């Protein structure tokens, strides 16, 4: 079924882009480098079973650098807040968030 | 919120994928196929993709030819049948129009799960990453590293091109 | 989650270094010559520490090293600098092959001045 | 032819003089006088929003220089 | 035609010989206006970051006083687990701005040409 | 020896595009293996800076790791130069 | 999600929609197989470049010369049972049962 | 600014377009000891106006068989691709500035060949087919070649960048290292242009007018623009590949005027060729790319590959 | 953002002259006018009915051919590698297969138009 002929042999056939912690071309990071280095040590030998329930805060941090959904839910429920006290008139933007900033190198 | 560049281009590419799936004839079928690869090119485009979206666009216009002139050999009939030709297709085309209305209202006024899972919309703006660095292209980076990493993905494909124009000689000889 | 801590604006502020990038095209070999120490210490400190919040101090001091720097350089000769970089600006690739007679005349210039 | 062939010859070259004369004066005429600038690059277009930004007036080819140093 | 391939192929080597000499020179040039940038990256790298940090500050203190009203809302709540620095999405970091700047940002670069 | 005589002559007769093909690859292919100059080749694209040096923390035990870009210790380009 | 990963898998979905439900011409069922792959492409092309995965870059042009291949074999079999019946509707590769 | 630009760019294209069909008539007379229009303008000037003007105040008309869909978009694809393939050319300095701008001249010609296919299949007429499918063909035969051709020249430029080529010729031209790449390529892009003696869609002697027969006043018009600027165009891209013209980044104009006359002089030798020549017969264009010109690319691709590495050559920018 | 409004400007102005085209000269359109051309005579059958492909074996070539220049287009980029004799070894190798299946299609007629 799988035959690990790789191991046996030590060859890397496809295991240089299995994952994207893996020595890059000129040295380039993926996006979520540390995130998945991490969950991969915490899981590292333990087996699959352990490694879900032991390595899941690693691996929901894994994901939300990936696919950032409570990320883009926060700054929805912050801009809704801000479009409901705006147009009662409740809450002024500041001048550096309506294109009048002073910028800086 | 920005433009919305890219979700216009992306339900052209829906609309073209719904004008050949339709499954019209295959002059209006090889036409449908062509909008959405120029489309999709220009996706790609969009995130950074310069080479692949080419790339693509160049690949299936070569296809397309080749189909068009099967399609005139092969698969003509006195009357070929167009979007409104036909209540099939018609039917088909306005199903699959407004299918894809359904699914983008129902995404975009709230935050629905479909099929898989849900999204509230913002504009893919949101998803980029701010990254300053580089005299190069990480795109054209990871494809030429096919020659120094993918030795493998190599010979592989090499070896199924070879073997494709043996088949394509094996399978037409009749006899 | 835990909240995040930032800096206050007041520790983000720093005498800018506020030439464009023709000048500092044209300044940069002399510049990595002469600041080395302060620029090395901080990209060390920066991948070192994998976090921006902590290098701020070395960020300051390469500040005031590349001011330093400019200022010798306007101080004892201004002149064949201005050629140099506008030669230099006058390319849309800023390419120092143009610029050989200028580039050479401001390199004996520092290196006879300083 | 035979120089009889030459006036359309001449119309033609001209009117194919004009798109690169015309590329490099516009170029010069948006871009201060100097060659607009090539950013093929992040590293480029981060110098160009660098520029933009110290320049005071949001113009990249505005140019500040020893004299913006105090 | 031993004359003609002769020349022809005399003419070929001049021609590899002078672009030899050139690519070389222009591979030396590379070098060069890469070390260039080399010694220019230290100063941009502490203007990104103090730039990055104030942008972040600054929506800290309008989130701030945006989200007072709203009950159980920690302001500047990490939705990580860990405490170690992560990069800003572009989202966060030009969340509470203009239209401009946010299209600026995403497709300044892309749409350059 | 003799064989392989007219038939490179009936080639060079009758088919001299695929003779010339012939030649160009087998030269493009066994050439590079003899030349001097690949090694040249491999080093110039490593001496290529494309991105940042980082500098090591010195631990007093580093003898031939350069402390200033201008010390003598560290990679020379002046075989570069004069190539 | 965002909105333009919806309008991909969208277009996968139709495509194989249009694969499934046949009508007299075998080459538009063909044309909606290429359909497939082209999305296929775009939305790997999305997930690969939006995760910065640099050597992940090579994995479409795979797709696509796979996808020619599929292609190319379509075509052939198409050429075959043209010359077959002097035509390429389904209905008449039904001379095997179950 | 931009606007004036892209009008600047195209209303003269446009007018040299006009004038080429003038220094067509003209050459092609001259070589046949006759003249060629001189009658209308002083030596045949006032010719490609009275052209335009008799052309666009004739009946269009829509044959009753056609599908009138394809057969109006047809020519507005061909008439603005033609335009749009000028955008990336470095004159010296381009329009649009692409990194991979020989990629996007590839990919926008490979898009151009379908309004050639559609106007053909559109009009529903025998001969229209017969031309349209002699275009397919054309395809086949030359678009593999004159991809690697590209391949093989631009590994010494070091990109797919139009402007690095004014730099890879600074001291030599390109031509001198690759003749006989250059040599299979102007003959791929004389098939590519569909001219004389690859001709074969028209089909003037054979098919009296072949994918175009149908098609009157206006819209044919706009056929006959777009396949001289592609002529131009192309002859133009071969004046950049293979003959770079020194450029000084303080006086462009000098380049301007160098790369015109070069472009010029491609145009003329195509003029002539077709006055030189009797047709290809379109199964042996294929024969001629896929038999004799394949594998000589082939072979020099592998050349081209190596020789860099072999001499320690190798171009900058990755 | 500048080359989509190249594209916009080329598509109407070609869409313009077509709008003259058809709208600034007299039209007298009628049956005979419009029929179908076949050079004096009415066709006999339907332009529509199937036409032959000679060369279909060389159309399926060359659609896998295609796609070897999307494996030979990131050869500039390739070249700028350490390790060159892996590229050049590999580059090599890809080209070598394709000039073996251009000789196998051609030794064994593949290349020949059917009759
Ligand atoms: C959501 C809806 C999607 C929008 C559809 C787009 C607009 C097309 C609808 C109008 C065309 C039909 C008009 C007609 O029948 O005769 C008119 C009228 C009626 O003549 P008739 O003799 O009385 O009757 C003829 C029969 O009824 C029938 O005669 P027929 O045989 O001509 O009918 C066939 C026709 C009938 O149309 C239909 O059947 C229904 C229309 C649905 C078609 C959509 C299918 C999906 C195709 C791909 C998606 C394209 C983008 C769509 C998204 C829109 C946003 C951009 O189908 C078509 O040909 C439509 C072609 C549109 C594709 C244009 C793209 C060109 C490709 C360029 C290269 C690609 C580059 C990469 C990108 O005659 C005229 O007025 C003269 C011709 C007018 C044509 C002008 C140009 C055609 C439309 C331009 C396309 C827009 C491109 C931008
Ligand atoms: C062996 O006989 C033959 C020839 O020899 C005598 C030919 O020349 C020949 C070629 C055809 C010629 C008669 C040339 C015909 C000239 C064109 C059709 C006129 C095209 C000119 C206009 C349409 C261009 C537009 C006019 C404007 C002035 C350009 C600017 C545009 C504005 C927007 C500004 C053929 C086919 C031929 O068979
Ligand atoms: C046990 C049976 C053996 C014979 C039968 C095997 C059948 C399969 C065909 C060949 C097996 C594959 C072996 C090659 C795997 C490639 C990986 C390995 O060889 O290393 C490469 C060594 O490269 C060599 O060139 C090996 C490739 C040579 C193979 C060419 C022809 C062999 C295939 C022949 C059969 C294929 C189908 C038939 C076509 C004729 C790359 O090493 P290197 O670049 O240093 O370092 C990479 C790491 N970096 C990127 C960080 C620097
Ligand atoms: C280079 C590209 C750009 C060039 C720049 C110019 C752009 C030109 C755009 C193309 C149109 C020009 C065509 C020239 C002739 C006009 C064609 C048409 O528009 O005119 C008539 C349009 O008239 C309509 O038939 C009805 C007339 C009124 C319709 C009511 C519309 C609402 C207006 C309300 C009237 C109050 C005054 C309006 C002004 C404020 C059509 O009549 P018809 O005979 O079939 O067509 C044959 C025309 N002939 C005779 C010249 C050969
Ligand atoms: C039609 C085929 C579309 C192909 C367009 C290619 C244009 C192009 O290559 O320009 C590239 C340019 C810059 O790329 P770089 O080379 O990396 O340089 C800038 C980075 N410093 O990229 C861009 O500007 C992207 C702009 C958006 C892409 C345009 C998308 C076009 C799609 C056509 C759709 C047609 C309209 C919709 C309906 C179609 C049929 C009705
Ligand atoms: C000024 C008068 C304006 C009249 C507008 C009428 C438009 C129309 O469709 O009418 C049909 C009209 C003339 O026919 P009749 O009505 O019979 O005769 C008119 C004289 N009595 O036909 C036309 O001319 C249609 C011309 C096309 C208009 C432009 C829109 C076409 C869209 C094409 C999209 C495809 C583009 C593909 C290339 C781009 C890819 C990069
Ligand atoms: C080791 C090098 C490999 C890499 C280089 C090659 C890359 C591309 C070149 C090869 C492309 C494929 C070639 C396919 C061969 C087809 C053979 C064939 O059948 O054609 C013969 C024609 O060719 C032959 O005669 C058969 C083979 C005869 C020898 C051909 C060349 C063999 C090698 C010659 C040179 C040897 C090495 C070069 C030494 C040069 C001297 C120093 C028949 O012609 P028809 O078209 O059918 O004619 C129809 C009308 N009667
Ligand atoms: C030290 C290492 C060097 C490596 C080797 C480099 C030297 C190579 C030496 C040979 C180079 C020859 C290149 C020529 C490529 C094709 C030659 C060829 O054989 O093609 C002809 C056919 O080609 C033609 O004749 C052309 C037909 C159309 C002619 C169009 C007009 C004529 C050309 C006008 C001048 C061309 C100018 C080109 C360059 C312009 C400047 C950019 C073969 O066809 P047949 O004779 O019928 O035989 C086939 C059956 N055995």
């Amino acid at each position: 079924p799988f035959f690990d002929v790789q191991k046996r042999l030590g060859l890397d056939l496809d295991r240089w882009m299995t994952i994207q912690s893996a020595e890059q071309p000129h040295k380039i990071p993926g996006r979520c480098h540390a995130f998945e280095k991490e969950w991969i040590e915490c899981a590292h030998g333990i087996g699959g079973i352990r490694a879900e329930k032991e390595c899941k805060i690693e691996f929901d941090d894994f994901v939300e650098c990936l696919l950032r959904q409570k990320t883009m839910k926060r700054l929805s429920a912050i801009k809704r807040q801000r479009d409901k006290l705006i147009k009662e008139g409740k809450y002024t933007p500041p001048p550096h968030h309506l294109g009048k900033e002073d910028p800086r190198p | 919120m920005t433009m919305y560049i890219a979700f216009i281009l992306s339900t052209i590419f829906v609309i073209g994928f719904v004008g050949f799936s339709s499954k019209p004839s295959p002059i209006y079928g090889g036409l449908g196929l062509i909008v959405s690869g120029g489309v999709g090119c220009g996706i790609v485009l969009n995130f950074g993709g310069s080479f692949l979206g080419l790339m693509v666009f160049l690949i299936y216009l070569g296809g397309m030819l080749v189909v068009f002139g099967y399609t005139t050999a092969m698969a003509t009939e006195m009357y070929p049948e167009v979007w409104v030709s036909n209540k099939t297709v018609f039917g088909a085309f306005v199903s699959g129009l407004m299918m894809e209305f359904c699914m983008v209202y129902y995404a975009l006024k709230e935050e629905e799960v479909e099929i898989i899972f849900k999204f509230n919309g913002l504009g893919d703006w949101v998803i980029y990453d701010t990254g300053d660095s580089g005299f190069f292209s990480e795109e054209a980076m990871g494809i030429a590293a096919l020659y120094s990493y993918g030795t493998w993905l190599v010979i592989v494909t090499g070896w199924s091109l070879l073997i494709g124009v043996v088949v394509i000689m094996e399978i037409t000889r009749g006899n | 989650p835990g909240i995040v801590e930032l800096p206050t604006l007041e520790d983000l502020k720093v005498q800018e270094v506020k030439v464009s990038s023709s000048v500092l095209k044209a300044a940069a070999h002399h510049y990595g010559a002469q600041c080395d120490k302060p620029n090395k210490e901080f990209m060390l400190c920066r991948w070192e520490e994998k976090d921006p919040r902590r290098c701020l101090e070395e960020g300051k001091l390469v500040n005031q090293c590349a001011l330093d720097f400019f200022r010798q350089i306007k101080r004892h000769c201004a002149e064949p600098f201005t050629e140099y970089w506008t030669c230099i600006d006058y390319s849309g690739l800023q390419l120092f092959r143009h610029c050989r007679k200028q580039q050479a005349k401001f390199d004996e210039c520092v290196l006879d001045k300083l | 032819m035979w120089f009889e062939i030459l006036p359309g010859i001449a119309v033609m070259a001209a009117c194919l003089f004009i798109p690169g004369m015309a590329t490099a004066h516009i170029h010069k005429f948006t871009n201060g006088g100097k060659e607009k600038r090539v950013a093929h690059f992040s590293y480029q277009w981060n110098l160009m929003e660098r520029d933009r930004r110290i320049s005071g007036v949001n113009r990249y080819h505005v140019t500040k220089g020893l004299e913006n140093i105090d | 035609g031993y004359s003609m391939f002769a020349v022809g192929i005399g003419t070929l080597l001049f021609g590899y010989w002078s672009m030899m000499k050139w690519n070389r020179e222009r591979r030396r040039l590379q070098i060069e206006d890469f070390e260039a940038r080399i010694a220019l990256m230290p100063l941009f790298q502490a203007e990104k970051d103090r730039r990055v940090l104030q942008m972040l500050r600054e929506n800290l203190e309008e989130e701030a006083i945006i989200m007072k009203d709203v009950p159980d809302w920690k302001v500047g709540e990490s939705v990580f687990h860990t405490t170690r620095w992560v990069t800003p999405m572009m989202g966060e970091l030009y969340g509470l701005r203009t239209n401009e700047e946010i299209l600026s940002a995403t497709y300044g670069f892309i749409w350059y040409t | 020896a003799g064989r392989i005589a007219s038939f490179l002559k009936n080639a060079w007769a009758k088919e001299p595009v695929l003779v010339a093909s012939f030649a160009i690859g087998g030269l493009a292919i066994i050439l590079p293996s003899l030349s001097p100059y690949t090694n040249y080749a491999i080093r110039i694209n490593r001496a290529t800076p494309y991105n940042y040096p980082v500098p090591l923390r010195d631990d007093g035990n580093m003898p031939d790791v350069p402390s200033h870009p201008q010390d003598p210790q560290g990679p020379s380009l002046e075989w570069l130069k004069n190539l | 999600m965002p909105l333009v990963y919806m309008n991909i898998i969208m277009a996968f979905a139709i495509a194989l929609a249009g694969l499934l439900m046949y009508r007299s011409h075998l080459m538009s069922s063909l044309l909606c197989l290429e359909g497939m792959m082209l999305s296929l492409f775009i939305m790997s092309t999305l997930i690969i470049l939006n995760t910065h995965f640099t050597l992940a870059n090579m994995m479409p042009i795979i797709l696509l010369v796979f996808a020619a291949c599929e292609a190319a074999l379509g075509l052939s079999l198409l050429v075959m049972v043209s010359n077959t019946y002097g035509t390429d509707y389904v209905q008449n590769l039904n001379l095997l049962q179950c | 600014m931009f606007m004036i630009n892209i009008l600047s760019l195209i209303i003269p294209i446009l007018l040299a377009v006009a004038f080429l069909t003038l220094v067509e008539r003209k050459v092609l007379g001259y070589m046949q000891l006759r003249k060629g229009p001189n009658v209308v303008g002083p030596y045949g000037l006032l010719q490609p106006i009275a052209d335009a003007l008799k052309l666009f105040t004739k009946e269009p008309l829509r044959p009753a068989t056609s599908s009138i869909s394809m057969f109006i978009i047809a020519p507005i694809l061909a008439l603005s691709l033609a335009l749009t393939m000028w955008v990336p050319l470095p004159m010296p300095y381009p329009l649009i500035n692409m990194n991979l701008g020989v990629l996007f001249m590839l990919a926008m010609s490979s898009l151009a060949v379908y309004s050639i296919l559609w106007s053909g299949w559109a009009s529903n007429s025998k001969y229209a087919l017969i031309g349209a499918l002699r275009a397919v063909a054309q395809t086949i035969s030359y678009e593999v070649t004159l991809a690697i051709i590209l391949l093989s020249v631009l590994l010494m430029n070091g990109s797919y960048t139009l402007s690095t080529l004014i730099t890879t010729q600074e001291h030599i031209w390109m031509i001198f290292t690759s003749w006989p790449l250059a040599m299979m390529w102007f003959i791929s892009t004389l098939a590519e242009t569909n001219r004389a003696p690859f001709d074969l869609t028209e089909g003037e002697s054979e098919l009296v007018s072949g994918f175009n027969v149908e098609y009157a006043a206006g819209p044919f018009a706009m056929f006959f623009m777009a396949e001289y600027a592609n002529i131009i165009m192309m002859n133009a891209f071969t004046a950049i590949l293979f003959l770079g013209a020194s450029h000084d980044p303080h006086t462009p104009e000098l380049y301007t005027i160098n790369f015109v006359l070069k472009t010029l002089a491609l145009t003329i030798t195509f003029l002539w060729i077709r006055a030189s020549y009797p047709r290809f017969r379109y199964d042996q264009l294929m024969h001629l790319l896929w038999k004799s010109f394949l594998p000589l690319t082939l072979a020099l691709c592998m050349w081209h590959i190596s020789l860099p590495i072999m001499t320690a050559s190798i171009p900058p920018q990755s | 953002m500048n080359i989509m409004l190249t594209l916009l400007t080329n598509v109407t102005l070609a869409s313009l002259l077509v709008l003259i085209a058809f709208w600034l000269p007299q039209l007298n359109a009628y049956s005979e006018k419009t029929s179908p051309y076949e050079c004096g005579f009415d066709p006999m059958g339907s332009a529509r009915l199937p036409f032959s492909m000679k060369f279909f074996l060389v159309a399926i070539t060359f659609l896998l051919f295609d796609l070897e220049i999307a494996l030979l287009l990131p050869l500039p980029w390739a070249s700028q590698t350490n390790n060159l004799k892996t590229m050049l070894t590999m580059a090599l190798f890809l080209l070598i297969l394709l000039a073996a299946s251009l000789a196998y299609e051609w030794t064994q007629k593949g290349l020949e138009w059917a009759e």
